């Protein structure tokens, strides 16, 4: 079947080694071709866990977290800590669409229990200090999309939309 | 855009006024007005900023320029305020004044064909309707508000309340010409509503003041420090001022119950500094805490960082009047009874009050003192006592036997400050009183004197122990 | 004629939802702006016109022009109270209007999203619009043919769009609402009050003391009696579109943006709303 | 300190055995005070699973479930299904906010695993058919809110709204 | 058992030796750390007795006298003319309070006879004329504060406050 993994895009990156698949299939969902990034997904009511960031289920509708979808099951030491879903490619909160999917796609998101021993007081975070932008270019936009700098010299436009397309809520604690 | 902090406050005997100058009306009840909190926050912020600017540079800036400097947090005609206030008064659901019935048709009888003044009075636990045409009919009525029998006494004893009650008490009805019964009924009905709404005074109004912050408004030049200064000003407002009417006389006094930061990097030095007031064992401890906060902002805290911006404007000395805090004048005494304290404030601030009579003699300086420290008063040139004498006790030239000389107050040469001191009706009082409580049952009377800019280097020593004596006599 | 003017207050009191409030307030503004003249034996000598009692009250017998001034201030407050009390909501025509429009939009194969929002505090929408402007110097956005206050579709769209900007970027905001080169994909109707618990309008006041003032010497209160929209008034509006993959942002944006203000002076917590209901009808 | 339970309101009688405490503390968040419901809590991105009804997380902001906040602990028959979390009382979307909060509350929402073996395409459901309203008064508003039959004779006051407010979405699978 | 001793700061020579102990424990009440004098004490109603330096009880609240609470007890040739006192640290009218107190202090006041043969017309006096200021920089701020000129290279700052802080009323007869 089809399976994707949602990768958070915060300014704090354990984003390096948590999943496996880099190519996996003949196609992906999130694309960066000639006009910016495409099909960026957003999850509302969640916040990242920036220290080794995972999606933490809050329930305030204000708190939201954006990330990109790349195929793969996470490192398969799992099925206890990450959330597994099965959505018909239309309930997804895809931002900047170009083309849709087969109307059934399985999603893996970095999940954890909401940790009922601390007041989950979240805070909003953007992506500035473009050194961070360069390291995330190196850490997913190079690992996953190594098509960049070999095919796409549109790095200015994928720099200026990271500061535009990705802003989230973290715990800061 | 995001909740910044949350302050559970508590006001004692707030005299909040709405469109009818009362805390309740036929349509809704509103004990705390967020617009009043915002306006008083800005007023205290300007006072605190001139305080700072005078404790470092000896300069005083116009209110225009100060609010133009802070327009990044408080907003102006050119920019939306970055802070959004949200009052949540618990129990604040639908309540309004309903006059279910009033049994007139007997007052209307004794009114026709005449021109009489219909006075009211609500002591005796029954509403009477005095008529200056020599009759006093007791009125039967049923309302929705239950005047607790403590409020009637609080209003009848406090000489200030019963004074501002003259305006909500009477009508001069003229029935000489064509005068039906129905319209007289509506006249007296609205008079009774206007009189009864005045007694909606509650003790211990408790509300939660949320503060939201627009982050989108960036750190343009000095946003973070402006915001921190504004939060300090808000704390100083909660500590030294009140909400509503006649806060200069103890009413509406505020008190902290709980503060909770939500953005440590901005307010985590206000959170604890307000935690510094949830428990106040003795008066000296409180005076020390107040001097601590006051000094913190004076030299130790932020700096002259944004006062170096060239948008401020020094005040003209003879055409402007601004106020600022003076750290010396901060008497504190333990209360033991709030109602009696509020009632004795009149002994403190009245020219014939038997506390300032027992602290000041010669009566002239007395008038002078109050005229310089009790806001506006209605003095008029008829019987000599104003002639020269009080004009003398305010000369900036001409002697030093009075410790207070108004800047441009001249002997028969009054140009601006003379009219402002003697004629301008809307002048706040510099001598102010406040009542505080904590999570414990400790209560304290602050009496302070804001420093003004029309004092030509006032003798800070004479008036200082006038203030301890006043604070003693009224408690 | 002039008798219309001397009777407009009686008509307000006796119709209460069936006169044109816009023209009624416009006409009583003539009375308010010639108050001293409508009180010189030119009250038509009636018996129900509220102008009578201002011959019975003696506010200042010394100077007559001051007396007329205070009577005029009292009359301004009384007009505000009159409108707030008598003019109440009858939102059955509104439910009919929205149901018929929903059927129209279904026949046009739109996906309709009908949203009910309730005001939580006293709201101010269209404070610079003309309604009571000639009496109160302040207005309320008022449809004079629905005979109701309303929230313009353009304000709702603008607030939703600024939130969608602030969240998903200007590029997604333009992919949804369009730009100078592409038209928007989402249509908004005006919002009308469909139900209320009590009064539809209520009086209020703002009293600037230190607004554009040099110093305390410049300080003076200038109170401004004006009308606001009472709390607990429910408004209803529609959101319709064709492209399905535009309902997700709308869905998300509605609950949040109403907590924050929706009309004027939300900075001091006036125009706050609760999301009462959201129904979505996919064109099948 | 203070803890509550989130009782969502579906048409189903599948919400009977959800309780462990009647009051516990001295307060219920939700109020029914002579005008109907108050302080109703919405959770978006979640669809009910009326098949032994609990909440299932989706990735759609158009999916949402309304309910109430009763004081107590869930069942003692948990630690595998529900999700407890501590929130500072302002990260809850409260419909009909009547009073104030205490700024930190622990809550239990009935959670179910997403069950990624069928496409979780859900559809809306409004609570109609007032006989279920008149028996849900019995079920949830006469086992906990026994003010019904005690002081409040206007129980049609809550019929009018249970037939008009407490809607939700459901997998219907 | 922790006691202290109040020593006043007049404009005369009655301070250089009045007490036995200066350290006693490990921390003086009054401190001078990078900002100036702190934990100053003021007693309201007494006037100075500069000739045989002590304090005389007046019933005037407008009367007050400054002083420092130094650790120790006087010279063991005393305890017959000194108002030693037990206080729970909240009856103390401190100034510039920095740290919490032990809530019980014994204080040796320099006390004088009411000398009941002269009306106590006391004149207000401030401290200036840097001759005696530089006298007291070391005669009174070194034997007790030998921190002078070791860590507080800013002992002009410990003047920067005595310019304004200390003041009193004296009989001057």
């Amino acid at each position: 079947s089809t399976q994707r993994e949602y990768v958070f895009i915060p300014i704090t990156n354990s984003i390096t080694i948590d999943v496996k698949i880099t190519i996996g299939g003949s196609d992906h969902i999130t694309n960066i071709d000639e006009r910016g990034i495409h099909n960026v997904l957003v999850i509302t009511g969640y916040a990242v866990d920036e220290k080794n960031g995972r999606l933490v289920p809050t329930l305030d509708p204000c708190d939201y977290v954006k990330g990109i979808l790349v195929a793969g099951t996470p490192q398969q030491a799992q099925s206890n800590d990450f959330l597994t879903l099965k959505l018909p490619a239309n309930k997804l909160y895809l931002i900047r669409k170009k083309g849709n999917i087969s109307d059934d796609l399985k999603i893996y998101i970095p999940y954890s229990s909401p940790d009922a021993r601390n007041s989950m007081k979240t805070k909003p975070v953007s992506i500035s200090d473009d050194t961070i932008v360069n390291n995330i270019i190196k850490e997913v936009f190079d690992k996953i999309y190594n098509i960049t700098q070999k095919e796409k010299v549109k790095i200015e436009k994928v720099k200026e939309d990271i500061k535009e397309l990705f802003s989230y809520y973290a715990l800061e604690q | 855009e995001e909740l910044l902090m949350s302050l559970k406050l508590k006001a004692l005997y707030p005299l909040t006024g709405g469109y009818n100058r009362h805390s309740i009306n036929p349509f809704y009840e509103e004990l705390v007005r967020p617009t009043e909190i915002k306006g008083l926050w800005r007023w205290w912020n300007r006072v605190l900023f001139n305080t700072l600017a005078y404790s470092t540079k000896g300069k005083l800036y116009t209110y225009e320029s100060i609010d133009r400097l802070f327009e990044d947090v408080f907003g102006s005609e050119n920019k939306k305020s970055a802070v959004r206030l949200e009052v949540i008064t618990d129990e604040g659901n639908d309540n309004r004044f309903e006059l279910s019935y009033v049994e007139l048709d007997k007052v209307i009888d004794c009114l026709r064909n005449y021109k009489r003044k219909v006075s009211l009075d609500f002591i005796d636990n029954t509403l009477i309707a005095e008529i200056e045409g020599s009759t006093k009919i007791p009125i039967s009525f049923k309302s929705n508000l239950d005047i607790d029998k403590i409020i009637k006494d609080l209003v009848h004893n406090n000489k200030l309340l019963s004074f501002e009650l003259l305006g909500f008490k009477s009508v001069e009805i003229d029935a000489t010409k064509i005068s039906d019964k129905k319209i007289l009924k509506e006249i007296l009905r609205d008079l009774i509503t206007n009189y009864l709404e005045y007694f909606n005074i509650k003790q211990e109004v408790t509300f939660t003041l949320n503060i939201y912050l627009d982050k989108s408004r960036e750190h343009k030049q000095n946003f973070e420090d402006k915001l921190k200064f504004a939060l300090y000003s808000l704390l100083v407002f909660i500590l030294l001022g009140g909400i509503g009417r006649k806060t200069s006389r103890g009413f509406g006094s505020l008190s902290i119950i709980d503060v909770k930061c939500y953005d440590n990097s901005i307010c985590k030095k206000i959170e604890d500094l307000a935690k510094n007031f949830l428990k106040i064992s003795s008066g000296n401890e409180l005076k020390s805490k107040i001097e601590s906060i006051l000094d913190c902002i004076k030299n130790s805290c932020i700096d002259t960082l944004y006062i170096e911006n060239n948008i401020l404007s020094e005040i003209d000395p003879k055409k402007n009047v601004v106020y600022f805090i003076n750290s010396d004048l901060f008497e504190v005494k333990r209360i033991n009874d709030k109602e009696k304290v509020l009632a004795n404030i009149y002994k403190a601030v009245s020219s014939e009050g038997c506390c300032i009579k027992s602290i000041i003699t010669d009566k002239y300086v007395r008038k002078s003192f109050l005229i310089a420290f009790g806001g506006y008063r209605k003095v008029e040139k008829d019987k000599g006592l104003d002639i020269g004498f009080i004009k003398n006790y305010l000369c900036e030239t001409c002697e030093t036997v009075s410790s207070f000389n108004i800047v441009d107050f001249l002997l028969s040469e009054g140009s601006f400050m003379s009219d402002y001191i003697l004629q301008y009706e809307h002048r706040n009082s510099l001598l102010r009183f406040k009542l505080i409580s904590d999570n414990s049952n400790n209560s304290y009377l602050i009496g302070y004197i804001l420093h003004s800019s029309y004092f030509k280097k006032i003798d800070i020593k004479y008036v200082r122990c006038i203030l301890e004596k006043l604070t003693y006599c009224v408690i | 004629a002039i008798d219309f003017l001397v009777n407009i207050l009686e008509l307000i009191k006796e119709k209460q939802c069936n006169i044109n409030l816009f023209s009624a307030i416009s006409l009583t503004s003539i009375v308010y702006n010639n108050f001293g003249e409508f009180l010189s034996n030119n009250q038509s000598y009636s018996t129900n016109n509220p102008l009578l009692k201002y011959h019975i009250i003696i506010l200042n017998d010394k100077n007559k022009t001051k007396d007329v001034e205070e009577k005029r201030n009292i009359f301004k407050r009384e007009v505000a109270e009159l409108i707030s009390r008598n003019f109440k909501l009858d939102g059955e025509k509104v439910r009919n209007y929205f149901d018929s429009l929903k059927e129209v939009l279904k026949s046009l194969k739109y996906t309709i999203v009908d949203v009910e929002i309730t005001t939580r505090t006293r709201a101010l929408i269209g404070v610079s619009t003309s309604l009571g402007k000639l009496i109160f110097g302040s207005g309320i956005s008022f449809d004079p043919y629905m005979n109701l206050p309303y929230i313009p579709a353009s304000e709702i769209k603008g607030i939703v769009r600024s939130y969608i900007e602030g969240k998903l970027g200007e590029q997604e905001a333009e992919e949804i609402f369009g730009n100078e080169e592409r038209e928007g994909n989402v249509n908004f109707t005006d919002a009308y009050p469909t139900r209320s618990k009590d009064f539809l309008f209520v009086p209020d006041v703002i009293t600037p003391h230190y607004n554009g003032k040099k110093s305390e010497a410049d300080a003076e209160p200038r109170p401004v009696i004006h009308l606001t929209i009472a709390p607990k008034v429910t408004f209803r509006f529609l959101i319709y579109y064709k492209r399905e993959d535009v309902g997700k942002p709308i869905c998300d944006s509605m609950p949040i943006i109403l907590i924050r203000g929706l009309g004027a002076r939300s900075s001091v917590g006036y125009s706050l709303f609760e999301l009462r209901k959201i129904e979505v009808i996919k064109a099948a």
